[PDB]
């Protein structure tokens, strides 16, 4: 008797195994990938923006925006202190 | 008077700035360098799948 139709009739190995889903994820997020991201934002010189550009950097966990910062309210009150006496 | 409180906060700062910021720094890029490399593992973790 002559043989049977199963080894052809695939379309139920298109869902049938789970990268299938993996796929339909990767096809549409990479593809939609830039080389590059779009912009990171460090700087857009509003002339604050440079102020994140050299203290508020990606990689800056140096301490001077702090103490710029800190300096600042200092420099505030202290004038403040002239204002009341 | 109060230039006695100030310079005790000049040298607060000056304690932070010696010990803390490089520790706090290397806390920062620990915790960086962590997620990271989980997202670069996710990457590589779909391009196998690409493969399978």
């Amino acid at each position: 008797v002559s043989t049977l139709i199963p080894p052809k009739v695939v379309s139920s190995k298109n869902i049938g195994s789970a990268p299938n889903a993996k796929r339909i994820a990767n096809v549409v997020h990479f593809y939609k990938s830039l080389p590059q991201g779009p912009a990171p934002a460090i700087k857009a010189n509003t002339r604050l923006a440079r102020y994140k550009a050299k203290y508020f950097d990606g990689d800056n966990a140096s301490g001077k925006p702090l103490w710029h910062f800190a300096l600042g309210i200092i420099a505030f009150g202290y004038s403040m202190e002239y204002y009341f006496h | 008077d109060e230039s006695i409180l100030l310079l005790t906060f000049l040298g607060f700062t000056g304690l932070v700035a010696k010990y803390l910021a490089p520790a706090y720094k290397d806390f920062a890029d620990a915790r960086m360098k962590k997620v990271s490399d989980v997202l670069n593992a996710s990457r590589n973790k779909h391009v196998e799948a690409v493969k399978d």
